[PDB]
């Protein structure tokens, strides 16, 4: 027997203590080595309630990533409400590694194993583990990258699907590659992301089919973001230490969801590498040096989408726009099937 | 439960635009969104939009057709609601609202701005004509007043005897005339015996047109 | 796609009496319903969040409850300060609202008629005003007769809020005519129908006397 509880978790990883890459450096002093022989125990005839939207594991991962970024990223200038801080800004080595979250003595992590678990409610196939799977702390907007996939069908997660102020997380059951490139020696800031259009459109069509299930059978329409900082109106992410902003207008394209010529084939998103950014920690503006020379390339798996639904009474259609900005939702997309309980 | 501070009343021609501002914090850590609503004369509250001050994310009621834009200043202390291509039925009191910080629902509006009247009309600024409503020569208590006619925009303030006479005074809500101009009446009941001895003056003040009137209201002589 | 059906749209009660307004959701909404109070001329005030939770700094007499599809807001003993409009909120959807005011002994209106000023006649227009003073309940009917001919379409009226002390309403009705049309008739009268009036009262005047 056990009871729901919060406690201080610790992280474990396979970080290399000799690496200079910044995630490895953080995890080397902040986490312990991974457990060589992890044990999972399935609990028979146990039914338990999970709630991904109120799960303190998320706040704890958030604290860790914030502190990882605070000590790893080296902007030439930070501007915070009035104070200007100038410093050296050498280029860094940057590539996320998986982090595991682990309970101390007296506590265990319960894990939901129902294939189509949506994040809240009863789980019938429960097991207990000492540590989560390895989660890459990938910071991105609009598209969730390098995450885990849903086991069976595409899943829609929300605290309240009818609350337009609540983010919606779409969990894909098949990854779509996005291949981003700032080519070697035009403008050095200009880059592009390539996506298999044939594959992306099929997946988006399946997402609409699933979204329809939650709103009667209304027409489902995608539109570009209505406004906001570039970090959220564009697909934003860091590759090799550079800050990429990619225009996703072509990705959320409704005609391609019949056979109009040119839906299939490669989709090329225009991107920019920005030196001046708003910090996702939320501490103001930062400025970095121009990009490193040569080919800058990031091939990632799209494993989820963040959506916001338009408000206002509408009986005909529902409109969804790519969203994000609250980086905690990124962690929720991976921690949704875990909860900490205290052993009695 | 502090009040938020909105900008002042605005008047606009159809087709123009207006920007309402809403100060919601001092310039001295999860943040609830700033919401904007409006309420038309004798109508139910209508939700327009929310705006996340951390990154400027927004959500607009679909039927506003992109005529509405919400932003915030760099310090994230003030939100702005811009409404373009105004029509007369945009005429309303506009509010900003916000959930209390410790609450976990975006929609329980604990904090409200004082409201910003927005009037959309093709009418031009005009001060009122002020006519007497004479005490009838038909004698306990008699009634008299001032008709404040044909002004735009609202509001007008009305005193009696330079604000000295407050008891028995009823100043009625203005009414919009088909001409596009407003009118209101202010009345006072007083002892009839007083009519012969007491001077009654209604002081009307129409700031927008910089118009002031002290109308003496007397019994009409035959 | 949800619909909030509030009721009643209006109600009266005596000081200290009990009042209950209810909301009906077309679908199950759990406890995601807030209640608001709005006084004339002022911004709304949150009273109850998440259906049951009484907001801080709100009198104990205010109470909300319900779940799923049925909700209500209740005021233990109605006070004078509680005269306002009340409505429920489900995200961006609002109930139709419920006006509540103090109930009192029926009071007949004190009726007056005012002819147009000589000043305004020069302006080309003639306004005739009919005052109904200090009555209850608010429901009254004002009828303009020009030479014993019922008028409709050329009249507007305005009503005060319920006076805090006597709990009565006052109403003002204005008949607007051109100067030329006004000088084409003799008798100008307003007929008032109210519950406190055994028989409809008519005040009037003859133009030029
Ligand atoms: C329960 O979940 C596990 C995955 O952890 C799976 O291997 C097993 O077959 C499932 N079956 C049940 C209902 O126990
Ligand atoms: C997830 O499942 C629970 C229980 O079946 C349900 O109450 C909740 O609304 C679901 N969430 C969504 C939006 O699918
Ligand atoms: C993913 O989910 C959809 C249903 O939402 C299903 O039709 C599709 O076959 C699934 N894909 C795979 C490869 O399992
Ligand atoms: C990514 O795109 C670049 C430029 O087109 C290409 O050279 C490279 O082969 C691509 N990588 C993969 C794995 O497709
Ligand atoms: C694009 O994706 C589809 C799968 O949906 C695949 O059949 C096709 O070969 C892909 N194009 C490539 C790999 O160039
Ligand atoms: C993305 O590209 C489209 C097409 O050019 C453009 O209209 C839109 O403004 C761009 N989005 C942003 C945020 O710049
Ligand atoms: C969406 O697809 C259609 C059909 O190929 C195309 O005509 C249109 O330009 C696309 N829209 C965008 C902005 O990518
Ligand atoms: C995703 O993972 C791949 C494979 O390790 C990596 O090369 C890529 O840079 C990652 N993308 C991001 C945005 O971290
Ligand atoms: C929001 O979610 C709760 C459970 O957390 C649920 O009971 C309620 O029905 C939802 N509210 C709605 C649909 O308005
Ligand atoms: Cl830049
Ligand atoms: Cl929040
Ligand atoms: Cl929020
Ligand atoms: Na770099
Ligand atoms: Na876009
Ligand atoms: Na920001
Ligand atoms: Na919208």
């Amino acid at each position: 027997v056990w009871k729901d509880a919060d406690t201080t978790l610790f992280c474990a990883s396979d970080a290399k203590a000799h690496e200079t890459e910044v995630h490895n450096v953080w995890a080397t002093h902040a986490c312990v080595p991974t457990d060589p022989n992890p044990q999972e125990i399935h609990l028979e005839n146990v039914t338990e309630n999970f709630n991904m939207w109120k799960n303190n594991m998320v706040e704890q991962m958030q604290e860790d990533v914030i502190s990882l970024w605070d000590q790893s990223l080296q902007p030439c200038v930070k501007l915070t409400g009035g104070s200007v801080i100038k410093q050296a800004c050498p280029k860094i080595s940057f590539d996320p590694i998986p982090i595991h979250y682990c309970t101390p003595a007296g506590y265990v992590i319960l894990k939901c194993n129902d294939k189509n678990f949506n994040g809240t409610g009863p789980c019938k196939n429960v097991s207990s583990v000492q540590c989560t799977h390895g989660i890459k702390p990938v910071v991105s907007t609009q598209l969730l990258l390098n995450g885990s996939l849903a086991e069976e069908e595409i899943i829609i997660r929300t605290e309240n699907i009818t609350d337009n102020a609540k983010t919606i997380i779409v969990h894909l059951n098949k990854s779509v590659e996005i291949n981003c490139t700032r080519p070697s020696n035009g403008d050095i800031r200009k880059a592009y992301c390539e996506i298999n259009g044939t594959k992306w459109n099929k997946v988006l069509k399946q997402v609409t089919e699933k979204l329809k299930e939650h709103f009667n059978n209304k027409t489902i329409i995608f539109q570009p973001p209505s406004g906001g900082d570039l970090e959220i109106t564009m697909h934003h992410f860091n590759c090799r230490g550079e800050f990429f902003y990619c225009n996703t207008t072509q990705l959320f394209n409704n005609t391609c969801i019949e056979t109009m010529k040119g839906c299939n084939g490669t989709i090329t998103l225009p991107c920019k590498i920005k030196q001046i950014i708003n910090m996702w920690q939320g501490t103001g503006q930062a400025m970095y040096a121009p990009p490193i020379d040569g080919k800058i390339n990031c091939v990632s798996n799209i494993t989820g989408i963040l959506l916001t639904r338009d408000g206002g009474e509408n009986n005909s259609t529902e409109i969804f726009r790519p969203g994000g900005g609250n980086i905690k939702d990124n962690w929720r997309s991976e921690l949704y099937k875990y909860k900490v309980v205290q052993i009695e | 439960q502090v009040q938020l501070v909105q900008s002042g009343a605005a008047v606009r021609k159809p087709g123009a635009s207006v920007t309402v501002s809403c100060k919601f914090a001092e310039d001295d850590a999860p943040e609830h969104f700033i919401h904007f609503l409006r309420q038309a004369p004798g109508q139910q509250l209508e939700w327009l939009a929310w705006m996340n001050p951390t990154n400027g994310a927004v959500n607009y009621a679909w039927y506003l057709n992109g005529r509405v834009t919400a932003t915030r200043d760099r310090s994230m202390t003030t939100a702005f609601l811009e409404v373009k291509s105004l029509r007369s039925d945009d005429t309303a009191v506009y509010y900003c609202a916000r959930a209390q910080k410790r609450g976990r629902s975006e929609w329980a509006y604990a904090h409200w701005g004082q409201g910003t009247p927005v009037v959309v009309s093709s009418a031009s600024t005009k001060g009122p004509s002020v006519f007497p409503l004479a005490p009838s020569s038909k004698s306990g208590t008699a009634a008299l007043g001032c008709l404040v006619k044909d002004y735009f925009p609202e509001p007008v303030t009305v005193s009696w005897n330079s604000g000295a006479l407050t008891s028995g005074v009823h100043t009625f809500p203005a009414v919009l005339q088909s001409s596009g101009l407003y009118s209101l009446s202010s009345v006072v009941t007083v002892p009839s015996s007083s009519l012969g001895t007491q001077t009654y003056i209604c002081n009307v003040n129409h700031k927008p047109s910089n118009t002031k009137v002290d109308k003496k209201v007397e019994p009409k002589s035959c | 796609d949800i619909q909030m059906t509030q009721s009643p749209s209006s109600l009266s009660a005596s000081l200290g009496d009990r009042v209950t307004i209810t909301c009906q959701a077309s679908r199950g909404i759990g406890k995601d319903l807030n209640w608001y109070q709005q006084k004339a001329g002022k911004a709304p005030k949150l009273l109850v969040s998440d259906a049951s939770t009484l907001e801080g700094g709100v009198p104990s007499r205010f109470s909300g409850s319900g779940f799923h599809q049925d909700f209500s807001l209740t005021i233990s003993s109605l006070q004078a300060e509680d005269v306002a409009t009340y409505f429920c909120q489900q995200y961006e959807t609002f109930g139709q609202g419920t006006k509540v005011d103090i109930k009192r002994t029926v009071a007949a209106p004190s009726v007056f008629i005012f002819p147009p000023s000589d000043e305004q006649l020069k302006s080309g227009t003639a306004s005739v005003v009919c005052l109904l003073n200090n009555f209850y309940p608010r429901e009254a009917k004002v009828q303009w007769k020009v030479d014993n001919a019922l008028q409709s379409g050329n009249s507007q009226e305005s009503v005060t809020e319920q006076d805090s002390k006597d709990s009565t309403y006052s109403l003002s009705s204005t008949l607007t005519l051109s100067k030329a049309d006004y000088e084409k008739h003799k008798v100008y009268a307003c007929e008032v129908t109210h519950q406190g009036l055994s028989s409809p009262v008519t005040k009037s005047f003859n133009r030029g006397e």
